[PDB]
């Protein structure tokens, strides 16, 4: 069925650039209504949305972190890459990649979730 | 978390416990749908409800919800140990122009 | 190339009667066998006239559609219509939507009349679910696509009621958007454009219409919002106005007033020349007459006594029934000229024995002779 | 100096269909890319007809604007309209205004029809903010100046709804004075005076209009007062009447009743002579056809089931949608005669292949031959 | 029964008639007796709470 896998460095030094990649199967980012989003959850804290990219390649970022974030997709390889710059110890959190349905409404939901790759900044 | 949820609620086995996710005129009042997720300790979030009550494949019918103005509620019937998870609400905010999550609530059973 | 002659023949049924429940047909709990049919003024009546063979071709030069029942106005409703609140003159902001907020609502319907005459079945357009899936995922609860479908109008099909010509069966899944008589049917509207484009004029060589409507009330829905209002078009409120009210508004129609002067029926027609190439010739010895008349759609209630042993009145001692009386009388004048549809449900009308050249003995013949 | 000939050519699209949300277009949260357009009966439809070159000039001697959809009446509203109280039959003095006193209000619109035909784009007058600043300080919240602006009407521009031809975007900043479909748009009204003054008649050589309206309710505003009532015109009260109520009253329009007899469409026109010097010549091989029809502006709601696993009804299991079906069919008759606009959004209609001299094969040709 | 009274070929029942009648719905009302032909279960979704009783 539809599955997602995260990959990337588990340790990154401060003020460096983190890079993460996800691999998804069972669907493509060419089908209308299909989108991928990145979320994170610091230890003992609530989830926080980071970014999102859709079939038309339009990209969305959190306002609090818009300058630090960039995302891209590769349909032919079913991979999506996140890049965060100027890392900080507070950003040590688990990152999940999740598929996302597009509504006529603007309140999308992420049905499947990946395993979650932990990232530590120190 | 702009959306607010109680930090924790306790309920007896088999009792109908309820959860609340208050919002404002920018996220819930504006009409943007609300969704819920349950996350067991050591696992990734799992979709539970995706428009205020709807139930995806693999969820028992004992999970439901409703819209009560600038708020939304999750109702659990027949409390069991499966409901020892953390629940989060999600929605869209037009002011912040982002998708937001709540503070999460730790449901516990008085076993 | 068709040669006309001075030979004429009057014909008619002299009576056509129907009775039944106006909202839904009656039948056994799970059986699909009908005990009482569904008859109402909102239904098309397509009469498939089976003319006798002139060689053992006709030309319909006149017609008269008699209606006998008294003028009246029908009423339709839904015990569980979807109606959140009235917003015409709201004085306090709506408070709660709740789990279920449906109300017992009634309403009259857009008055409409029409009479289509031709040698081929009529054509009707509606708004059904679209075919194209292409490469777009149908997400849970997305907006169904819309497509302009063309069909053939049959007897028993509903007419436009001011809610729009649409296939309510598929486009509306909740079955609470419109009254009971159309919540699971197709409200077609004639496609006059296509039926007059066709260069032959077979689909019809005469038609009339007179419909009217006004908004009698302004109502609102209660379902979850789809395409939400843009944040640009309003300023966010607070307190009581924190929770927006639904912006999906629907009107309740009303046909206003019925009058005898506004009647197209019980009046002869003269099809000397059609609007198409064909000038009224009846190819294949057939005709189709589609008529709608909501001006006589009065439903006569019936009350029957279960027990007569009660001194005082009791609602639990009488049964309420609704029935509708539909009466018709077709008259035709035919002129002599010398030179695959079994899938549908029509009201067959046989005229192979009701032809006589004694025009003066019939009213339509007297009118034809006078003119 | 233009020589007419007995050569005629019929043309037409045979179908023109549009669909979309009637209030606002759909699009992604912050993206400006439209997914579903905005289509309603309150919008002008300017068809820029691109005729074929007669030299590889035409004269539009007839036109017919077919409309196919059923008659109906649209409903528009605002979840947060500014409406303090109803003052038609007030029986107790208004008590409180509060911080926010907006109500979910709906209303129908002034019925209006029109059809402008010419070789140049139409002209429309509205009431916008004035230019002159001169030597006057714009104090906080002063009354904006008013100016009679002239523009060119484009497809998608709104029509007068009985609230007045004005630029609501600038003159009204609160975005709660009028319904959602015009709270951030320009409601123009044709400047018939200027378009007939032009001595050439290029802007139009034929026009029609039929609009009607009545006051269905009387309402009041709630904002802070500007030009306050003079102390001369009233006697100061006390107690309950100590606090004056707002004197800014606005009406809620209503178009009354729609009828087939009051229809200007589906009826041919004959432009034998214009009201200007130009007698229908199509200079530059172009035409413009602006049409408004609020008599068929019925919005068909759609309901889609999110989940089908519920035994009982639930509002949180159905999504409500609104869509509007716009159908058109233009027919033209052209006569042969021997002797910079790309800034705007028009509905381009190509006719360089749809010209045929077989008049009888088309309805408008049959009518023209008869007359 | 205008149809029968004009069909009759002699016209004895009448040789002249006129009519002018008009009507409009001024109110919409409901009955209260026990139901006869009940509404099919197909045409509606069963409610609950207040809407439990049709």
């Amino acid at each position: 069925q539809v599955t997602l896998r995260e990959s990337g460095p588990a340790l990154v030094k401060p003020t460096q650039t983190l890079t993460l990649t996800c691999t998804f199967s069972g669907f493509s980012l060419s089908t209308n209504g299909m989108c991928v989003s990145w979320i994170r959850q610091p230890p003992g804290k609530a989830l926080e949305w980071l970014a999102l990219i859709d079939w038309d390649d339009d990209k969305y970022y959190s306002t609090s972190l818009k300058t630090r974030l960039t995302i891209s997709k590769n349909t032919s390889k079913n991979q999506v890459v996140l890049t965060m710059t100027n890392m900080d110890p507070v950003d040590t959190a688990t990152y999940y990649c999740a598929r996302t349905y597009y509504n006529s409404n603007w309140s999308h939901w992420f049905d499947p979730w990946g395993q979650g790759t932990l990232v530590t900044v120190s | 978390s702009v959306l607010t949820q109680p930090p924790s609620v306790s309920g007896a086995p088999g009792q109908r416990v309820t959860i609340s996710c208050t919002g404002s005129s920018s996220n819930i009042g504006a009409g943007y749908d609300v969704h819920w997720y349950q996350q067991l300790p050591g696992t990734a979030p799992k979709l539970l409800i995706f428009t205020y009550s709807n139930r995806p494949s693999g969820v028992p019918d004992r999970f439901s919800g409703s819209k009560s103005g600038t708020s939304a509620s999750l109702a659990i019937t027949g409390l069991q140990a499966e409901d020892e998870a953390d629940y989060y609400c999600q929605s869209y905010d037009s002011s912040l122009r982002i998708w937001v999550f709540g503070g999460g609530t730790k449901l516990t059973v008085l076993g | 190339y068709v040669a006309r002659t001075n030979i004429y023949y009057h014909a008619g049924t002299s009576r056509l009667l129907a009775v039944g429940h106006p909202y839904f047909p009656i039948k056994k709990p799970n059986n699909n066998k009908i005990l009482v049919p569904k008859v109402s003024g909102l239904q098309y009546r397509v009469f498939r006239i089976h003319l006798p063979d002139p060689n053992k071709v006709w030309a319909c030069v006149g017609v008269e559609v008699g209606r006998g029942q008294p003028l009246g106005v029908g009423i339709s409703g839904h015990p569980l219509l979807n109606k959140l609140d009235d917003t015409e003159n709201a004085s306090a902001y709506a408070a709660n939507a709740g789990v279920d907020n449906r109300e017992c609502i009634s309403m009259d319907y857009k008055q409409t009349q029409l009479c289509l005459i031709g040698c081929k079945p009529p054509i009707g357009e509606h708004w059904g679910k679209g075919s194209p899936c292409t490469n777009v995922a149908v997400n849970p609860g997305d907006c169904p696509p819309l497509e302009l479908i063309n069909t053939v109008i049959q007897d028993g099909d509903m007419v436009d009621t001011g809610f729009g010509a649409m296939d309510f069966t598929t486009l509306q899944a909740n079955k609470s958007e419109v009254p009971l008589d159309i919540c699971t049917s197709i409200c077609k509207y004639p496609d006059y454009i296509k039926m007059v484009s066709e260069p032959y004029g077979d689909s019809l060589f005469f038609y009339l219409r007179r419909e009217q409507m006004f908004v009698r009330h302004l109502f609102n829905r209660a379902g979850t919002v789809g395409e939400n209002v843009p944040d640009d078009l309003y300023i966010k409120g607070s307190g009581s106005t924190a929770n927006l009210a639904s912006s999906n508004y629907f009107p309740t129609p009303s046909g206003s007033m019925v009058t005898s002067d506004a009647q197209i029926f019980n009046k002869p027609y003269w099809l000397q020349r059609a609007q198409g190439h064909n000038n009224g010739i009846c190819w294949g010895n057939q005709l189709f007459v589609t008529v709608v008349d909501t001006t006589r759609s009065t439903n006569m209630s019936l009350c029957a006594a279960i027990s007569t042993s009660e001194t005082t009145y009791k609602n639990t001692n009488f049964k309420e029934y609704l029935r509708h009386g539909e009466e018709y009388d077709l008259q035709f004048i035919f002129q002599l000229c010398k030179i695959p549809l079994k899938k549908y449900t029509f009201w067959e009308v046989n005229l192979k024995e009701k032809f006589s050249a004694d025009l003066d003995q019939f009213p339509l013949g007297r009118k034809f002779l006078l003119q």
